[PDB]
């Protein structure tokens, strides 16, 4: 046995220790003894007369006045290496597959300090998705930083499962999913469809190229504060301890911030505006600085971000725009459309498209379809009273290429196939430049706009306004 | 076109009239606001 | 309440008396720590903001003197300091390294390399925190301080001691504008000389490292100095980080020099401060900042000066950045920085992807200083083309329909697409003040009015690279002389233009 | 906007009668001085045609 | 008991809204410090806790469920508020209602763009999905169309057909 | 430039004298006002008692108190005029919205609740143990042009 | 305050203060009212049936009402126009004159039996007063009054 | 005074919105929970008490009254305000 503690009070998941010799420090990991099951408890306070403060892991409903506490001597360690491919692990490490121990030869820490300033890559290369306005408007990096914003049923999750269908089934190194504080049965349902695509394989556990890490909405908030961590540590011993590419999943990293501001009352902080906790940013900042390629390795990360009431300045999804390489924003607007996926063409970037990253072509094309549709915005209000009528006839042929190239950017999703009754597509670069390009130019202006709706390439479009002939 | 002429003139300022009403309306709101979420900082802290 | 300093360990030693046992001015021991706060028992001595030790090593700022004890933030992991670790007095005030010897390094908040590279070297160190330039040793700004960027310098001109500030919501290009001032300055870089100081606060390391990346692959990293307190750094160090580049800057300002700093951003710095004002418990207030916030960036930003001659005429011009949210300029951080600053450079996200780049609102920016920071040349064009645009920008509702039109308001539309156009720029490519002129000059001349609008960018690309080319006396004379556009200078202007066209047709 | 009702049904039917004389032009060219005269003849049958489905 | 001994249960909360302001009672009574809206910090967690025990069971595991409706009450239409957003985010979809529509004789006042079932046709009977499948579609167009019309301007019979198709599915 | 001219004016006709309180001065405009007026004349730096205007600045880089208290001093200097010298005074306060800031930031400070907007819960005591000052006594009168920032462009703010 | 008093309520009477300001009394928002007994099997089928008409009616107008503000009356459907007018009639029907209010309004109070009234109102919905003047609908009691209000004028 | 000596008074609180903030400034020094605009829970009580005791006597009591003329200041026309409400 180690240096014993006895918990003085519990409140919710907010735990205090007492330590008559040998104090804990800031993020060690309690095991309180006499429960049904073990219980950790992380040091986030030292608040004096040798008490700590400490978020429980799990529910705290048993705990009794006095019951010891044994302190680990370090951080919650989790297991690391082949052993993860294909299991699902919790937030301490623990398996929940139902399949029996990770027997891991080593475990790593959920805290550690970020990369040093000299040991970041600046090499930017593409990552094509498929995805037509991903790939032209705000084209996702290898090794970059990837979010996915989304108020309430948007698209956020089904846009996350379907780049691990096009990027991950493709061409895997490793991948490691996090499930942060969403649905349970959206887990069951991913388990299900990577055991569909092989990429989960559960005869060979080493021919399983994916790491499962969960805390769901059934977790107190300890564990779904924590999670993220846990899913970022598997991944970091695959960029660093094998070099090879690794892709990092989060649905949704919102939750982190959520989570610890569930606690954060009862951890004595004064709140900051709209009640989150005061730490925030440096919370987010020293979990997320570990989430990069470093000339060691990379890490391609793309991270669901949920949006409450649909209002991206809520303080969690803007202190979130600050940490990407790539941001694709999903709108409500756009999704009453039809328009899926719901992608917002004037609010998504990504730091690559630059022209002498991406090409002049690439560029120039993007920027073209970008300046078409807010001039279309801007004649919104003009035809919302006069109609269409009284326009010009070049001010009505923008507003006809407009909603052309907007229905061209909507795609059907192998992924979503479930709800379309259709086939997904997967569009090459260079035929998405291509494609938008013509309609930019003109050259489709005969085209009916139920053409361009729901397509692949533009083939799609002149085949499809062939079979709508007849 | 005179029809027209004074049907617009006419809109115009039905327009600036509500514009002035929406703005007496988007002030208080936005001073309920700022009240009402300091109120909120202010007692959690005050619990503490 | 209970507070500190009553504790059974603590009161132990306040009872028993050992041997030498007091040492309570100049150390003491922690009674509490978390989130970055530990309160300190003893160092009765210890002054307000002085910076003081952790037994790890580690240092931190004496930010609240209570009555039995000392609240520190901490300028490191909280992991190393434990309930009972010893706290010592250096008499420290936070100092940081300064001079020419940080030209072309990138360091922390601190002064400390983290490039990797460059060892210290430096002669000269400096207080952090320190009092503005007074009343009476300044003189009235009057050098340009030239960002290279034609909208900027012609509508919204900016002075050496000027505190102009870059604003807009996310994806605006507001850092973009900075990044291109910096770039600009290696065409002067010998009376203009200016040397850049650009402060990273709370944002990614990978996004700093491209920054350098940039900045080294055109050579302007020689004259600028990168300070960084990143995302992951703890929050006094990025409370601190504007501070030492600030010093750094001084540095030149009062030494005969010119120095630019760039604050990227103000925003993320005051959620810092905020965060180590509620953990120590100080009284929040609007949006949760505390009472002091505003007086946070009002010492910053008036340090930011031009010096009398008696004084070495040195100056300091400084570029605070701020993001609001949904345009909101009322919100309370936005409120403070757009009071304090002499002016104002707005960025809107319609103007962005519409086409407008950089994406300037002309109608709303500012710059109080205005005329007196622009040379001679540009004050000739300047006023006219601001003038020909608002009145464009009034009647733009045209555009959008016109009929039965007049010629009078139908040239007003054909003039205003056109400088609308000769006010885009693409990025890293800032143009010289002779280039400037020579562009701003033919489309209020008219030199454009019968050219295509969608070809003007492609027809003004073609003629820079001709005055680079065949035309380098000329903009050299226009920047030397710095004169007003005589009749000289008009005929060497049309002479040029007029031949230009020629072989471009 | 405001008028966020008449925006959508303008814009709406604005792009069905687009479509649909699209489908006029399909309609006369399912049908064909005598090049120039077919060609109004049958944009003004095929109009007709398209409005009379059964 | 029915969703672990192999048999199927519906449950109805009605109402959250409710079971939060005496959440919030409870809480603040006990002198924890108060957080959004007064609401204890974990509010949400409150929810999502107690949905998610709703769940379909393993064959394995005997295949039993237990199926869920809560009922959140906005005030003035707002499902953006804070509360009625927590759920949102919880469940596997909602049904809104709004006092237009049930003014103007929609009962039940369902509005179908803004209603979603995350679960979709996979919980439809192959009879079901056979017909519904573009009924939501078709309604979307059909009110776009309706209002479209309301400018008394011609109409060609395609149209027509469209709009008294739309009215009487409605 | 009108600040100046009814100095010179108020001067000339009413033998009357200006006192201007810059509250959160920038800096930079601080020195530029002094230079003005010494061109203008209003300011004399041979003789002293040829100047027109006393000029208290608190800058904006001075802490809240002083900020809050600038306003006083400037008022109480103008005091003595009207009262010891029966004049008709001439007091400038640029800007009063920056009065009350400062003094929402002391109320802040001090653990006070803030009322409203974030103000002060003494924003109208503040306010007018301030004004009241400003009047027409039987001996004299201070007569007062301010500046006046509106927060959001909203005449209803605070 | 009164949010939580709805949860309490079998039937809710909602006053509205631009009613009022309307001149229309008692100032009760007919689509912010409701009741627990309006129900087919409890009221009848004519009652239940008049009820959602006029409200159907009244929402229909009150959709309008944003796009009238601006452009008016002239810029709706010849079959909007046609809501819009009955609508008006019954905002006004509504209206009614109350016997402990006399000593303000100056008229005598009414007392309009619930068979009078539905079927008032069907009759109004029907469209059987549409050539009768908005004016002879307002501030009197059953639909009698109301035509023999409409020749005093 | 006069209201119960068979006379007539006439009061005029010029004004109440003052009258409230002063209280509101009172109250908030107390630390006491502020709600609408600020104000105390009791800022209706504050007014009711006084306006209530303007009044009409009977024969049996004098005759007396006393009558009040409260002012309010609205911004901008804003009658529904919490103080004017
Ligand atoms: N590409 C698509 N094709 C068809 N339907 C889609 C598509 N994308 C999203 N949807 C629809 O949107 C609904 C909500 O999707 P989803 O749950 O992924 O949104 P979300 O924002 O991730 O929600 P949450 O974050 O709360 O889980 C689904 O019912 C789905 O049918
Ligand atoms: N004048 C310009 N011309 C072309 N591209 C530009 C210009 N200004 C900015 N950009 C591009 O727009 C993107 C966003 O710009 P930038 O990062 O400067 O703005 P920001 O406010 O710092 O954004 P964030 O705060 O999100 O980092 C960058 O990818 C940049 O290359
Ligand atoms: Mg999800
Ligand atoms: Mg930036």
């Amino acid at each position: 046995a180690e240096a014993n503690g006895k918990i003085t009070q519990v409140i919710g998941a907010v735990v205090d220790v007492q330590f008559d010799g040998q104090l804990p420090a800031i993020l060690n990991a309690l095991e309180t003894e006499n429960n049904g099951k073990r219980l950790v408890l992380e040091v986030a306070q030292h608040l004096g007369e040798n008490t700590v403060r400490t978020i429980a892991m799990d529910a705290t409903e048993g705990l009794v006045r006095g019951l010891p506490v044994k302190d680990t001597g370090g951080p919650i360690m989790v297991p690391v290496g082949d052993a993860t491919l294909g299991r699902i692990l919790n937030v301490v490490g623990e398996p929940v597959d139902e399949g029996g121990p990770v027997e891991a030869t080593q475990t790593r820490a959920i805290h550690q300090q970020a990369p040093d300033f000299a040991a970041q890559a600046t090499a930017s290369e593409i990552l094509v998705t498929g995805i037509k306005v991903i790939d032209l408007l705000a084209p996702y990096s290898k090794g970059g930083k990837i979010g996915l914003f989304g108020g309430a049923g948007v698209g956020k999750t089904v846009l996350i499962m379907e780049l691990i269908n096009n990027i991950a089934k493709v061409h895997s190194g490793y991948s490691v999913f996090a499930g942060v504080g969403e649905r349970t049965r959206e887990g069951n349902d991913l388990y299900h469809e990577m055991v569909e695509s092989g990429v989960i394989k559960p005869d060979d556990l080493s021919k399983s190229q994916v790491a499962l890490v969960y805390g769901q909405m059934n977790e107190p908030p300890g564990a779904r504060m924590r999670v993220a961590l846990t899913g970022l540590t598997v991944a970091e011993q695959f960029r660093d301890a094998t070099g090879t590419d690794v892709l990092f999943f989060v649905d949704n990293i919102f939750r982190f911030t959520q989570a610890g501001s569930e606690v954060s009352a009862l951890l004595g902080r004064i709140p900051s505006a709209v009640g989150y906790q005061p730490t925030l940013a440096t919370d987010m900042g020293a979990m997320q600085e570990r989430i990069t390629s470093t000339k060691n390795g990379s890490i391609t990360s793309i991270q669901a971000v949920y949006v409450p009431a649909d209002d991206l300045t809520d303080p969690a999804p803007a202190t979130t725009f600050a940490h990407l390489d790539a941001t694709t924003v999903l709108s409500r607007a756009i999704s009453e459309l039809g328009i899926y996926p719901a992608v917002d063409p004037l609010d998504s970037n990504s730091r690559i498209l630059d022209p002498a990253v991406v090409g002049e072509e690439h560029y120039q094309v993007a920027r073209d379809v970008q300046g078409i549709l807010q001039k279309y915005k801007s004649l919104q209000d003009i035809i919302a009273i006069l109609g269409m009528d009284e326009l010009s006839e070049e001010d009505k042929l923008t507003v006809a290429r407009a909603r052309k190239i907007q229905r061209f950017l909507s795609q059907p999703f192998d992924v979503a196939k479930v709800f379309t009754g259709s086939d997904g597509v997967q569009v090459p670069l260079e035929d998405t430049i291509k494609s938008f390009k013509a309609v930019v130019a003109g050259e489709y202006d005969h085209l009916p706009e139920a053409a361009f709706y729901m397509v692949g390439g533009i083939e799609d479009v002149k085949a499809k306004a062939q079979r709508l002939a007849a | 076109q005179g029809a027209r002429m004074t049907a617009m003139d006419n809109a115009t300022r039905n327009a600036g009239d509500m514009i002035d009403r929406l703005t007496t309306v988007y002030n208080r709101s936005r001073q309920a606001a700022i009240t009402k979420e300091l109120i909120e900082i202010i007692s959690g802290a005050e619990a503490l | 309440g209970i507070q500190a300093a009553e504790i059974s360990a603590i009161l132990k030693d306040q009872i028993k008396n050992f041997g030498q046992d007091a040492e309570v001015a100049e150390v003491g021991q922690v009674l509490s720590v978390g989130d970055g706060i530990a309160r300190v028992y003893g160092l009765d001595k210890v002054q307000a903001g002085e910076m003081v030790e952790f037994p790890g090593g580690i240092r931190g700022m004496v930010l609240n003197l209570e009555t039995d004890n000392v609240g520190v933030v901490i300028f490191g992991d909280d992991r190393d300091i434990k309930e009972g670790d010893t706290v010592k007095r250096t008499g420290a005030i936070v100092e940081v390294p300064a001079g020419k010897e940080l030209l072309g390094r990138v360091v922390d908040a601190l002064g400390n390399p983290i490039d990797g590279k460059g060892p210290l070297n430096a002669s000269e160190r400096r207080i952090a925190d320190v009092k503005a330039p007074g009343i009476m040793p300044r003189k009235s700004v009057h050098e340009p301080m030239a960002t290279g960027l034609k909208s900027v310098d012609a509508m919204i001109p900016v002075g050496r001691g000027q505190r102009e500030l870059i604003i807009g919501d996310r994806q605006t290009g507001k850092t973009a504008i900075a990044l291109d001032t910096i770039l600009n300055q290696a065409n002067y870089n010998g009376m203009k000389t200016l040397h850049c100081i650009y402060v990273a606060v709370g944002q990614k390391r990978s996004t700093v490292a491209q920054l350098v990346k940039k900045l080294e692959e055109t050579g302007a990293m020689a004259y600028t100095t990168v300070v960084a307190a990143t995302a992951s750094d703890p929050a006094p160090m990025q409370y601190l980080a504007p501070y030492s580049a600030t010093a750094m800057g001084e540095y030149f300002r009062d030494n005969g020099m010119d120095a630019l700093i760039i604050y990227d951003d103000l925003s993320k710095q005051a959620v810092a401060y905020r965060q180590m004002s509620l953990l120590l418990r100080r009284p929040p207030g609007r949006e949760a900042y505390p009472g002091d916030v505003f007086y946070l960036h009002s010492r910053l930003l008036e340090r930011s000066a031009k010096l009398n001659e008696a004084n070495g005429a040195g100056s300091l011009t400084a570029l605070p950045i701020i993001e609001t949210q949904a345009g909101d300029v009322s919100a309370y951080i936005p409120t403070n920085v757009i009071s304090i600053t002499d002016g104002q450079i707005f960025l809107e996200t319609e103007l962005f992807f519409q086409g407008i780049r950089p994406a300037v609102n002309t109608g709303l920016s500012v710059s109080r200083v205005g005329s007196a920071a622009q040379t001679k040349a540009m004050k000739s064009v300047a006023g006219p083309v601001k003038l020909e645009l608002a009145q464009y920008r009034e009647m733009a509702a045209f555009a959008q329909f016109g009929s039965d039109l007049d010629a009078a308001t139908q040239k007003l539309l054909n003039r205003g697409a056109r400088l609308t156009e000769l006010m885009k720029q693409p990025q890293y490519s800032p143009l010289t003040n002779a280039e400037i002129v020579i562009v701003i000059y033919a489309g209020t001349k008219g030199y454009l009015d019968g050219i295509p609008v969608r070809d003007v960018t492609k027809w003004e690309h073609g003629l820079l690279q001709y005055l680079r080319n065949q035309k380098a006396d000329l903009l050299e004379d226009m920047t030397k002389n710095d004169r007003k556009v005589a009749g000289e200078l008009e005929d060497a202007i049309k002479a040029a233009l007029d031949g230009y066209a020629k072989t471009y047709a | 906007t405001t008028f966020d009702d008449r925006e959508r049904a303008h814009e709406a039917k604005f792009a069905h009668d687009a479509e649909l004389n699209f489908k006029a032009e399909a309609r006369r060219n399912r049908l064909l001085e005598t090049i120039r005269a077919k060609m109004v003849e049958l944009r003004a049958t095929a109009r007709e045609q398209i409005i009379s489905e059964i």
